[PDB]
């Protein structure tokens, strides 16, 4: 599992990233 | 109804003195942003679960005790502050229905008000953490953060699974396991504390 | 030497709910007896050959316990086939006996 | 110096790094608390009755001075074990509480009182937990504890519906039920009473003969400690690479005066090293910085 | 901290019975044992007798009929009592506290201020 | 029953020397004493209450040893103000006894 952030001068939101694993088996890209 | 507890209820969990540090400790804490109970009695009994955080905010002092007991049944610890004197005790102690005060083992005799307390206990030692403030506050809980520090330790030994209060609002709630992150200023009090299992930026 | 008794002679049951039965030695003893079940006209079969435990090919709705005094064993969901003679045994010692045995109706 | 750090009668020029050196500490200093009366410790082995392990007796010490070396001078004891303190130096130390227990015991369940051990004992009785530091003391009292004509009042909990938590402690005495139906207050197969009786005789095999049997755990926290071997203070000295013992903690190095503003329920300080940085005395209220000894090349 | 004080008649007649009290002040009697103890003018000390917290108590092997001692709980007080006394028995007597360090007899560590009995 | 003798009756002193006692038990005792001041007039104080070993407040002027047989007690550098009676005691056994004491002179 990886986040990813801009800095936290600009902003809160992250993503979140799951790595080689089918998004169904877990917006989503 | 029931509040949002928002960031309260860090407390010390050593007494070694440490400055200028981020230390890092997993320990009971009531976790952040949760539905603390709200009571009111203008116009009962609760699940021990471990310990519990309390913080009540008070005109005329209208919250003068607390009892602890698997039972009450009056078959055990008493803490009650009468006006002159403040005075702890246990005793198997015949107690009401609704126990009220009209306006053994050990012992001990020596809105405005907001009063935060954590009583807890393990492996026998009984412990109780406080804070007091005053406020201005009308119908609501004063969003903010402050520490609660160690006054009294007991060797009470007796678990208890219930409790129950004796009586102008009040909020309850429960301790979970939980790290925590602890920021030290150079004066050497907390300032700022981070919660690990919130989100993915914590 | 040891004797041992078994009560009630009879109980009667219906289908569809749970019976129970006890027996008794004249002294202490653990770990040391069995249940023997006795369909009309066949050979015995041992369903219980020791404290709270099952020989194999017993399904579970036969079981029990006990303690020094008294034994008790429990048939949950009984059913037409039950419909046996019951007995306990006990061999800790070398005087052997059987207890009175008890029927279970229908 | 350099010619034996090369191996070789000859050197060509340069500078050559051999050694490093150290200042030496030059005094020693002790500095207790001072505690103002002797320790009745007698009075937990002097007594005549004792207890009984489904209520065992429990006794807290505190304002003390006590000198262990007798318990070694002494040969009394049937059974002398200590776990994480060395025996011999305790003479050396300090801590905040003392609790003694205190019980008879079936000789032969002597092995069930340690830490993490299992049985009727450390489930039922007397759990004590897996981390511990403390000592246990034995000796056989048959002689007085039996009589002719036995001795019953001891007993034991024979069975529990659950496994007691360390230093627990559970007068209830409900009928245990060892049958389908449940009995309350009644004595039937279905429940029995939970305790079983010793029966003590005087001719019992030694296995089954009464051993006494005290459990001494000593306690220390941030609170001040408050009994100390019989140690004896000394002057304090400052500025100075001096050898120092505070309530039971050693160590040397230079002390200084501080403005560190520890609060009252605090008495040191730490580095991120995990090492002492500042202390509070224990017969004045001031704080004190300790500075390693000076070191070089 | 506590003290000990005490107090008793200065004079006493022959063939009659002596009492005298002592009083323990800023403690309780809950574990520490007391005793009474005597010092003849001039000669060497003697002890008399000792009760704690629980009442048992024990006197001096000599004089057996001679002496009793009674606790009191309230007022912290613990009194003595000799069936009769003789010229022999002018003496300053002490009221002691006593600690049992581990075996043997309880040493006396804090002394009250004495008191003198004399016989005429 | 255990008796106790101590001697010399008197030891004549003046300041700036050392002095030395010893008191015998008519059978073996060990680590079981106690040395006890006397000045005139007061109530006694508790100096040593064993083998070689100091109670609290009392300066480090004041030592003693012993064997079986006998034990000695020394005064270092005697002052003015250690004239006094002193006494040895045992506590071994249930007789309690007291030693006859010393006078020491300024
Ligand atoms: C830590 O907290 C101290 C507060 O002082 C401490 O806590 C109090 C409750 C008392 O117990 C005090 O005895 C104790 O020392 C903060 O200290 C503050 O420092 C400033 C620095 O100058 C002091 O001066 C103030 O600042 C203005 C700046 O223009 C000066 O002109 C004035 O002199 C003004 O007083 C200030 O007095 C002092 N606070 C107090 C209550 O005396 C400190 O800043 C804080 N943080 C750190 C990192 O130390
Ligand atoms: C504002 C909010 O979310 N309140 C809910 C409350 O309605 C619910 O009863 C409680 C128990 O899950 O949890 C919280
Ligand atoms: C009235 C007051 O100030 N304190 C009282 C105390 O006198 C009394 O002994 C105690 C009974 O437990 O209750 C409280
Ligand atoms: C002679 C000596 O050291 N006396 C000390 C005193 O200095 C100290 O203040 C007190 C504790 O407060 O204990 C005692
Ligand atoms: C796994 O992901 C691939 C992406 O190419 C997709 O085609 C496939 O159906 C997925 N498997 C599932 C959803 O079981
Ligand atoms: O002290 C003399 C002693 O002798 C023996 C018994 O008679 C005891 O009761 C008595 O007390
Ligand atoms: C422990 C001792 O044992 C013996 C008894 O005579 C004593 O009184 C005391 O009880």
């Amino acid at each position: 599992v990886s986040v990813i952030t801009p800095g936290t001068n600009t902003s809160n939101q992250v993503a979140v990233l799951y790595q080689d694993v089918n998004c169904t088996e877990v917006n989503v890209f | 109804a029931y509040t949002n507890s928002f960031t309260r209820g860090v407390y010390y969990p050593d007494k070694v003195f440490r400055s200028s540090v981020l230390h890092s400790t997993q320990d009971l804490f009531l976790p952040f942003f949760s539905n603390v109970t709200w009571f009111h009695a203008i116009h009962p009994v609760l699940p021990f679960n471990d310990g519990v955080y309390f913080a009540s905010t008070e005109k005329s002092n209208i919250i003068r005790g607390w009892i602890f007991g698997t039972t009450l049944d009056s078959k055990s610890l008493l803490i009650v502050n009468n006006a002159t004197n403040v005075v702890i005790k246990v005793c198997e102690f015949q107690f009401c229905n609704d126990p009220f005060l009209g306006v053994c083992t050990f012992e001990y005799v020596s809105f405005k008000n907001l009063r935060e307390f954590v009583f807890k206990n393990i492996d026998g030692y009984f412990k109780i953490y406080s804070k007091h403030t005053p406020i201005n506050l009308v119908r609501d809980l004063p969003q903010g953060f402050s520490a609660l520090e160690p006054l009294v330790d007991l060797p009470i030994g007796i678990n208890i699974t219930r409790f129950q209060t004796l009586l102008a609002a009040y909020y309850v709630g429960y301790l979970q396991p939980r790290t925590f992150l602890l920021k030290y200023n150079e004066n050497g009090t907390i300032t700022d504390a981070v919660d690990c299992a919130l989100d993915p930026l914590s | 030497e040891i004797v041992m008794t078994q009560s009630p002679a009879t109980l009667s049951v219906s289908p569809g709910e749970r019976a129970t039965l006890s027996c008794r030695a004249s002294q202490s003893v653990s770990s040391s007896l069995a249940w023997y079940q006795q369909k009309p006209g066949q050979a015995p079969r041992l369903l219980i050959y020791g404290a709270s435990t099952r020989a194999p090919g017993i399904p579970a709705r036969f079981s029990g316990s006990g303690s020094g005094t008294e034994f008790t064993l429990t048939i949950s969901s009984l059913q037409s086939e039950d419909f046996a003679v019951y007995y306990c045994q006990q061999y800790n010692n070398w005087p052997l006996t059987f207890g009175g045995g008890t029927k279970v109706e229908i | 110096e350099t010619k034996c750090t090369l191996k070789s009668f000859t050197v060509e020029k340069g500078i050559y790094q051999t050694s490093n050196f150290r200042v030496q500490p030059t005094e020693s200093i002790v500095r207790f608390p001072n505690i103002t009366n002797l320790c009745p410790f007698g009075e937990v082995f002097n007594a005549t009755r004792f207890a009984s392990v489904y209520a065992w007796n429990r006794k807290r010490i505190s304002n003390c001075v006590a000198d262990y070396s007798v318990l070694y001078n002494s040969a009394s004891f049937s059974t002398f074990k200590c776990y994480g303190v060395s025996p011999t130096k305790l003479n050396d130390l300090c801590f905040t509480n003392v609790y003694a227990d205190s019980f008879v015991i079936r000789g032969d369940e002597v092995r069930q009182i340690a830490p993490g051990q299992t049985g009727k004992i450390a489930d039922y009785n007397y759990k004590l937990p897996d981390d511990f530091t403390g000592c246990v003391i034995a000796w056989n009292s048959n002689n007085l504890d039996s009589k002719v004509g036995g001795n019953y009042n001891y007993l034991y909990r024979l069975f529990r519906k659950s496994n007691l938590k360390p230093f627990e402690r559970d007068i209830s005495t409900e009928i245990y039920q060892a049958g389908s139906t449940p009995c309350n207050g009644v004595e039937g197969f279905n429940c029995y009473f939970p305790l079983q009786s010793y029966g003590f005789q005087p001719t019992n095999g030694v296995g089954y003969q009464p051993y006494r049997v005290v459990v001494l755990s000593f306690e220390l926290l941030h609170a001040p400690a408050t009994v100390c071997g019989p140690k004896k203070s000394t002057n304090l000295v400052k500025n100075k690479c001096v050898n120092f013992n505070f309530n039971g903690l050693t160590g040397t190095g230079v002390l200084t005066e501080s403005n560190k503003k520890f609060l009252p329920f605090q008495q040191f300080g730490r580095d991120i090293a995990d090492t002492t940085d500042a202390v509070r005395d224990p017969q004045t209220l001031e704080i004190l910085d300790i500075t390693p000894c000076s070191f070089g090349g | 901290q506590v003290q000990l004080q005490e107090s008793g008649p200065g004079l006493v007649k022959p063939s009659e019975t002596l009492s005298l009290t002592c009083s323990v002040s800023g403690g309780s009697i809950s574990s520490h044992y007391w005793s009474w103890i005597r010092q003849p003018p001039g000669k060497g000390l003697e002890w008399i007798g000792y009760i704690y917290y629980s009442g048992s108590t024990n006197h001096n092997p000599s004089l057996k009929s001679r002496v009793t001692i009674s606790v009191d709980t309230s007022k912290n007080q613990f009194s003595l009592k000799l069936s009769s006394v003789t010229a022999a028995d002018t003496a300053v007597y002490y009221c002691a506290r006593g600690v049992l360090l581990w075996f043997g007899e309880p040493i006396f560590e804090i002394w009250g201020q004495g008191t003198m009995v004399t016989v005429s």
